């Protein structure tokens, strides 16, 4: 699935970020950064496909060896401390929907800019669908991508649960 | 909305960063990053105080209050 | 759903195979059931005993929290696999390794507490003393039977 | 721990053993030995309520000092003195305690010595 | 409280103090390979360069998309939900 | 690598309606339509009046009139005794210790 | 109040104040000001409410049961007279369980009483508690939970005969 | 609010969590002085510990070698 | 602190009983230097305190 | 003994006050953190007359004021022990969560 | 560097499967045709979760065949373990009654049971 | 600015 | 992280005051509150009829605190930043200030006060030699020096791999991996999950 490139462009990420945990201290991360993209700056030009497999499999080898045991995470980053702190006060937009109208009467222009957004998504679905499905070929789609609209006045399809998601700060 | 200062005051000369380009310049390498750490070495930032200075932090004021009160209790029984 | 797209019994042939692996949505070269027994497990496939925190946290799965798409394969043991249970990840020290130095350590510490347990530390004093017969009453001596008495002496 | 080193490494049978000392009598090498003499009275130490541990040959001087707590609320800088009175009785007594091991100490070097002697004999 | 100009302030800012690129000749739509002549592991330290600017990490499969600044102020505002 | 020509439309097509919707999600000045030292010491007395004494006044009742006519419901360890005090109760003196000898 | 024989209380002694201080006692002052801003209307609230209660005064009494004959005067299988005896018999195992309850209420207001001195002090409570739960165990205890005055008499017969063997054999 | 973010920049401080701050610490150490100047004792010892190997045979009831 | 506490609470029992003495002191021992031992190496801030 | 009693029960009943008036819908949402700090606070003051007059003559004391429910020969009371360590304990717990809050 | 040892509760990481870099061309086909499963899914999933008048549950019938074969079929589990805990609770049972009538277990203050 | 909340109904 | 945080000694003045003398007093520095309370239970342990290796694990563990308090000093408060570049330091609001200055003030003073308040329980042990008085202050300031020592070390150009003591630390002695992991599987194995008598 990763190609050669991608392998190595992600090693070399990874690698930094561990390296730049054992350091802390910014310029000694900076010495130490740059003698590791001179090891990189080494091979950059190896032809030879099968040493340069050979070069990032031992290269993967020395990155486990050396891995920071505890390595700095970003605070919302997968297995950071902020991960998921906010996801229990994302609610969904359909929520709304089942409102009092008591409670609707409070925000009367909030809900009258969602009804204009509701008709928007019920005008455009079956130009979404027709669209992907002359789009599509005959064995089903073979990857995840999804296309833009091709016309004036259409919307890309599949657009309103990426486009309506809970904000990342939605309190 | 937010003024950032002048991107051209960031410079290695003077700082920890200075003495990495010249240990790298001696294998030949030079690091591109060094002006964008260069502001943790400057300004308000420049001169932080050791752990013992640290510790310290409040001894000269506390040693001048505390010379008083005992001279103080000194006057205060003597009598 | 109907009751060709629901599990069914241990799959004989080849063609049943291939259709096994159709109704479970896999690539017949991929789809392997468990060994045919008395468990019960049917021609449901197995599939490879990995916890869920071990699948990609940035891919935009259909349930983010369990790390599933929609239609695909469940683990026999997913419930055992989700993240807040068992995990499965690869570990900076090796398995066997961090059992070694986490026994030897509790068997190290053990054994140096019953060693000091055997050679005690203690100031150089003799026995504290305490007047009336050690206290006899205050201790809830029978007031009645008489303590052999204990002197103590000065030094 | 110097005594520790002793024991342990040394010859343990001319150490005190702090589990059963003393084993030579009281009045053994002393002609005429007094008693201890107890100041505060069952009664005294039983109406102030000290706990057991505290029922020592002490208890007069920690009787006086917790008088002088209750009598000098709120001032709790007061009774320094009797404090120490107590705190000082308390450090004869543990000293005491030192002259008994260093005591039978000296009391089972002088029973090898003269075991020594009877054996070379 | 980031706001699509100063997102794209702070992500020219960090670029003028990146020794490979002329400053003189950088603008949002600068492509970092086919314009100012960097390579695939100069781009991996620059999107570290803002992962470490903004406090927040840039997955490799979205990084490796993003070869000029305009779209590196547009991946930001859409995580941050930055609209004006 | 990079975004495919379709792929950066398909985002610019997404992001303009993104941004959008975001915009839509701001209150609009009338929003919400609700229905229809002095200090200081005065909320500092009502509480203390509410919280404290109105509380104290009955906990006082409960036990003065129902807990403590019940046997052993309250029991105080009983007060120390000193040489030297002099007992309430019937007058008694407490004789004072020996004499301490020196130290 | 209550009867202080079945729940004795000693004399009370407390020591008169006895400072050697010259600064007020915080908890003096306190006490003023809780006994008149405190126990002064509280004490008004219950005269008050005493005084509606003496305007109608009306009277409960103690229930007396009669003894009736116990389960050894009951012909085997006589259900009529077996009940009566069995119902006295459950009426006294209740009141055995509360005698006990007063026992051991006398052990611990003696414990919480004497302080730090109380393992002496409270020698006889707990004298007294050891013979009582004695007595209630020979009386009740391994029963099991459908015990009856039949079932009690077996062990009591049973207890008999052994006490019986062992004099014999002294 | 009242205090602004600075950029790449040491940050803004009010007076009074300055001298607040340099209060504390000075109270620490005055405490820590005035504490140690009457109390040294609870750090370095209340009484002096005896040694035993000066005791004399005498006070300890040792009898002589021959007896 | 309620785990400590407790035998607080139990003292007057505790203080009888030389075995559990030596089964907390232990305890306490191990625990002490090996969390204090954890603390060394931790890198957040909350976990050190922790 | 009135007071020493008083004192440390309402410490206890002012903590649940405000627990009730969220449960019955008659407070004011506005600052409720407030109030319940505020409840902290006055709670240490109460905490405090009882913790003195302990240090004054080691006045210590049970209250068994409930009976609960007795089984056979164990009865059960809600029954608080004012103690040296109930006494020292309350209000350094009170004083730190006064800060917390 | 001392190689990796997996285990049932630490799996090889796959940046040190050997499998990861010997990529064929057979390898390749097949995880595009992995791939191409997924998407299938992924479209059928989508073309009912973005319907903007479908109100309810998309119903996965890989969620119901996952319950439905863990719901069929109706040493810990047979005799074993009960004859264990048997032996262990008569014997103790025994020595205790046992004590009981020689008079030699101690049940001064025992009279809840 | 004030960005409305979404919540699940309250009322009930 | 500590490891991006740094040079905030001075940005965050009253924080910092705060923390020098929460740590102080947690490693027993005289006459703080956290000094009446060890320093009394170390003496009581060190003239104790005690095991040796307990006592001795807890003078190390004494050393081990002021090691990883230094730590936090040191990389949370010296040094230069290292946190992101837009700055939002500020502990300028008057509940926090409040709040961490009454528990400072009780941090300096409320071990002094309770001691000399609460009545004496036992016979404190006051006589014994000046190695045993002095051990808690003595390990206490040797934790500090080597934790210096350790702290400064960082600064230098030299890249370590990880030692096995380093990452038992690390990963707390690896009982959370092996016992989180292995334990939950058995039991959640236990019961979804052969005997001929059984079969009969
Ligand atoms: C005469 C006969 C009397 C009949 C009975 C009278 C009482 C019934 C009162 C009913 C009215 C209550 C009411 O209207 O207030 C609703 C009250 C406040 O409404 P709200 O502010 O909108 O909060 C919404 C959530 O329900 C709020 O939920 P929440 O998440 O905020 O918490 C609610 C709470 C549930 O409420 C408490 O249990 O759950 C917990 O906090 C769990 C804590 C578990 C206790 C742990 C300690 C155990 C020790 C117990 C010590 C006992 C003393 C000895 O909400 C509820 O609690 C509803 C459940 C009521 C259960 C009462 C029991
Ligand atoms: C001094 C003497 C010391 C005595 C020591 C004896 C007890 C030591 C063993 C205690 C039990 C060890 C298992 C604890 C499991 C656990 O803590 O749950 C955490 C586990 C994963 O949590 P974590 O590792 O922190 O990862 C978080 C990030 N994903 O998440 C889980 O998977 C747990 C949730 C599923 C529950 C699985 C069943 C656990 C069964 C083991 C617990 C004990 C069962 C009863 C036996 C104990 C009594 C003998
Ligand atoms: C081991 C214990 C574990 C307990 C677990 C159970 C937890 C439940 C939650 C606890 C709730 C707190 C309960 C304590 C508060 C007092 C309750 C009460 O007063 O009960 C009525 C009381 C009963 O008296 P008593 O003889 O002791 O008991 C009868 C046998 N059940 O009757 C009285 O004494 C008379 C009261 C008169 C009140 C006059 C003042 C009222 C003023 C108005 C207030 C509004
Ligand atoms: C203040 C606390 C004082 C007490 C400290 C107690 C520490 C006790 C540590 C005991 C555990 C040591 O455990 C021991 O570790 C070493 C380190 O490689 C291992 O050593 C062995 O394994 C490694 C890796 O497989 C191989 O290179 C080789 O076979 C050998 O070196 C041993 O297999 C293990 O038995
Ligand atoms: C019974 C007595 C109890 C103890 C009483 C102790 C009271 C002592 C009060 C001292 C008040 C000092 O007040 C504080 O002093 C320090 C001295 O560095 C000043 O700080 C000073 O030095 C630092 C640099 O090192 C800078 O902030 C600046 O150069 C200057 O302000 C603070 O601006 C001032 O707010």
């Amino acid at each position: 699935y990763l190609t050669h490139q991608q392998k190595v462009l992600r090693l070399y990420k990874r690698a930094l970020r561990h390296l730049e945990s054992w350091c802390i201290h910014r310029d000694k991360y900076r010495y130490f950064a740059c003698l590791l993209r001179a090891r990189f700056d080494e091979h950059k030009n190896e032809k030879d496909m099968v040493k340069a497999t050979q070069l990032l499999r031992e290269a993967e080898e020395e990155f486990w060896h050396g891995q920071h045991p505890q390595p700095y995470i970003f605070p919302e980053s997968p297995g950071g401390t902020s991960y998921e702190r906010y996801e229990c006060y994302k609610v969904p937009e359909w929520c709304l929907d089942d409102w009092h109208p008591s409670e609707k009467a409070m925000y009367p222009d909030y809900f009258a800019k969602r009804e204009q957004w509701k008709k928007l998504r019920r005008e455009s679905w079956e130009r979404e669908v027709k669209q992907l499905q002359e789009e599509t070929p005959v064995g089903g789609p073979r990857t995840e991508a999804l296309p833009p609209a091709r016309k004036q006045g259409d919307l890309p399809p599949l657009w309103w649960h990426i486009v309506t998601r809970p904000r990342e700060r939605p309190m | 909305k937010m003024e950032l200062p002048d991107y051209k005051q960031w410079k290695i000369e003077g700082t920890p960063l200075e003495t990495v380009q010249e240990k790298l310049a001696a294998r030949g390498l030079r690091d591109p990053w060094g002006r964008n750490e260069a502001w943790r070495y400057m300004g308000g930032f420049a001169n932080n105080v050791s752990f013992v200075g640290a510790l310290l932090k409040g001894f000269k004021w506390g040693f001048a209050a505390f010379v008083v009160a005992i001279g103080a209790e000194y006057y205060l029984e003597s009598q | 759903i109907t009751k060709d797209m629901l599990p069914g019994p241990y799959p004989k042939t080849p063609e049943e195979r291939a259709a096994a692996a159709k109704k479970y949505n896999m690539r017949v070269e991929d789809y392997e059931p468990y060994p045919d027994d008395g468990t019960g497990y049917g021609d449901y496939p197995k599939l490879p005993d990995r916890s869920q925190q071990e699948r990609d946290p940035w891919y935009d799965w259909d349930h983010p929290d369990l790390r599933l798409n929609w239609g695909e394969p469940m683990h026999w043991d997913l419930d055992m696999y989700i993240r807040n249970r068992v995990d499965t990840s690869p570990t900076p020290v090796n398995w066997n390794l961090m059992c070694k130095h986490l026994f030897g350590f509790v068997a190290f510490m053990l054994f140096m507490f019953w060693v000091g347990e055997t050679y005690p530390a203690y100031q150089p004093v003799g026995p504290k003393q305490y007047p009336y017969n050690n206290l006899y009453l205050e201790r809830g001596g029978d007031p009645n039977k008489e303590p052999e008495p204990v002197v103590h002496y000065e030094i | 721990g110097a005594h520790l080193a002793r024991r342990y490494l040394g010859d343990a049978s001319v150490e005190p053993d702090p589990l059963r000392m003393p084993t030579f009598p009281p009045d053994y090498g002393f002609p005429e030995r007094k008693e201890r003499e107890m100041v505060a009275t069952q009664q005294e130490m039983n109406d102030a309520q000290l706990v057991l541990q505290q029922r020592d040959y002490c208890a007069h001087y920690l009787i006086r000092f917790l008088k002088c707590k209750r009598d000098s609320f709120p001032n709790f800088l007061a009774c320094k003195h009797e404090r120490h009175d107590w705190d000082y009785c308390e450090h004869l007594d543990y000293v005491k305690r030192m002259k008994e091991f260093e005591r039978e100490r000296r009391l089972l070097q002088r029973k090898k010595r003269r075991e020594q002697r009877e054996a070379d004999m | 409280p980031l706001t699509l100009e100063g997102i794209k302030d702070r992500v020219l800012y960090v670029l003028k103090l990146y020794d490979k690129i002329d400053p003189e000749k950088l603008s949002v739509n600068s492509h970092f390979m086919k314009d100012l002549g960097l390579d695939s592991l100069d781009q991996v330290e620059i999107i570290m360069a803002m992962e470490d600017e903004f406090g927040f990490e840039i997955p490799d499969i979205d990084a490796e998309k993003l070869m000029c600044p305009q779209e590196i102020v547009d991946y930001i505002a859409d995580k941050k939900d930055v609209y004006e | 690598s990079g975004y495919t020509p379709e792929e950066k439309l398909r985002l610019q097509q997404l992001r303009e309606l993104r941004r959008r919707w975001l915009k839509d999600q701001e209150l609009s000045p009338r929003e919400p339509v609700l229905p229809p030292v002095i200090y200081k010491t005065y909320r500092h007395s009502i509480f203390a009046f509410t919280h404290v004494l109105i509380p104290v006044w009955i906990i006082h009742y409960y036990l003065k009139y129902h807990v403590t006519t019940k046997p052993y419901t309250i029991v105080e360890k009983k007060p120390r005794i000193f040489p030297g005090d002099t007992i309430l109760e019937t007058g008694e003196v407490i004789p004072p210790m020996k004499e301490f000898p020196d130290q | 109040s209550w009867d202080k024989d079945v729940y004795p209380e000693p004399p009370r002694r407390t020591p008169a104040p006895s400072p050697q201080t010259s600064l007020p006692n915080p908890i003096t002052y306190l006490t003023k000001a809780f006994d008149l801003l405190v126990d002064r209307p509280v004490t008004l609230v219950r005269e008050f409410i005493e005084r509606q209660h003496a305007k109608n005064k009306y009277y409960y009494y103690h229930r007396e049961f009669r003894r009736v004959p116990d389960i050894t005067e009951c012909q085997e299988k006589d259900v009529l007279c077996m009940f009566e005896a069995e119902m006295q018999w459950r009426r006294d195992y209740k009141v055995d369980q509360e005698i006990v309850n007063i026992i051991q209420e006398r052990l611990k207001a003696c414990q919480q009483r004497e302080g730090e001195s109380h393992r002496q002090n409270c020698a006889k409570e707990l004298e007294q508690f050891t013979q009582v739960v004695k007595a209630y165990q020979d009386r009740y205890h391994d029963l099991g939970a459908h015990y009856s005055a039949r079932k009690c008499l077996a062990k009591q017969k049973q207890r008999m005969l052994a006490e019986r063997k062992a004099a014999k054999e002294a | 609010a009242h205090i602004e973010p600075r950029y790449r920049q040491f940050p803004q401080l009010t007076r009074s969590q300055v001298i607040q701050a340099e209060f504390f610490s000075a109270t620490m150490w005055f405490w820590i002085l005035w504490r140690f100047w009457h109390d040294s004792d609870a750090v370095l010892g209340h009484f002096p510990y005896p040694d035993p190997s000066q005791w004399t045979d005498e006070e300890l009831g040792i009898p002589p070698d021959d007896e | 602190v309620a785990g400590i506490f407790l035998l607080i609470r139990f003292y007057p029992l505790t203080e009888n009983n030389k075995y559990i003495q030596s089964i907390t002191l232990c305890l306490g021992a191990i625990t002490t230097l090996f969390t204090a031992m954890c603390a060394l190496t931790q890198n957040d801030i909350k976990k050190i305190i922790a | 003994m009135n007071m020493f009693s008083s004192l440390s029960l309402v410490t206890l009943l002012l903590l649940t006050m405000p627990i009730m008036m969220m449960s019955f819908n008659t407070y004011k949402p506005s600052n409720y953190p407030l109030y319940v700090k505020t409840a902290i606070s006055y709670a240490f003051i109460t905490s405090m007359i009882p913790t003195m007059m302990f240090i004054h003559s080691g006045q210590e004391l049970i209250i068994s004021n409930w009976h609960w429910l007795t089984i056979q020969t164990l009865k059960l009371s809600l029954s608080f022990k004012m103690d040296y360590f109930s006494m020292m304990f309350i209000p350094v717990a009170l004083f730190v969560t006064w800060s917390i809050m | 560097f001392p190689k990796y040892e997996a285990s049932r509760l630490s799996s090889l990481p796959t940046t040190l499967d050997p499998a990861e870099y010997d990529i064929s061309s057979e390898t390749r086909k097949a995880q595009a045709e992995r791939l191409a499963i997924r998407s299938r899914l992924k479209r059928e999933y989508q073309l009912q979760y973005y319907d903007p008048s479908r109100r309810g549950v998309i119903e996965d019938p890989a969620l119901v065949r996952w319950t439905y074969a863990r719901s069929a079929n109706i040493a810990l589990f047979g005799i074993g373990p009960l004859v264990f805990w048997y032996y262990v609770f008569k014997t103790d049972r025994d020595r205790k009654e046992k004590l009981i009538q020689e008079g030699k277990l101690d049940r001064t203050f025992n009279i809840s049971y | 600015k004030r960005l409305f909340i979404i919540k699940p109904s309250g009322f009930y | 992280d500590i490891r991006k945080m740094g040079g905030l000694f001075k940005a965050m003045p009253f924080t910092t005051t705060a923390l020098i003398v929460g740590s102080l007093a947690l490693t027993g520095m005289p006459f703080l509150t956290g000094f009446y309370s060890k320093d009394l239970i170390i003496e009581a342990a060190n003239t104790s009829y005690t095991n040796a290796w307990a006592l001795l694990m807890t003078l190390i563990a004494t050393s081990f605190t002021a090691i990883y308090s230094t730590r936090i000093i040191f990389f949370a408060l010296l040094g230069q930043p290292r946190f992101p570049t837009l700055v939002n330091i500020n502990e300028n609001n008057p509940l926090l200030i409040n709040s961490i200055k009454r528990l400072l003030i009780g941090s300096l003073f409320a071990g002094y006060i309770i001691s000399n308040n609460i009545p004496p329980t036992t016979i404190p042990q006051m006589t014994m030699p000046y190695y045993l008085k002095t051990t808690a202050l003595i390990v206490t300031i040797l934790g500090f020096i080597l934790a210096l020592e350790i702290s400064n070390m960082t600064k230098n150009l030299k890249y370590h791999y990880p030692s096995n003591a380093f990452k038992f630390s690390t990963l707390l002695g690896y009982f959370p991996t092996i016992m989180h992991r292995l334990a939950p599987y058995m039991n959640l194995s236990m019961s979804q999950k052969s005997s001929l008598l059984d079969l009969i």
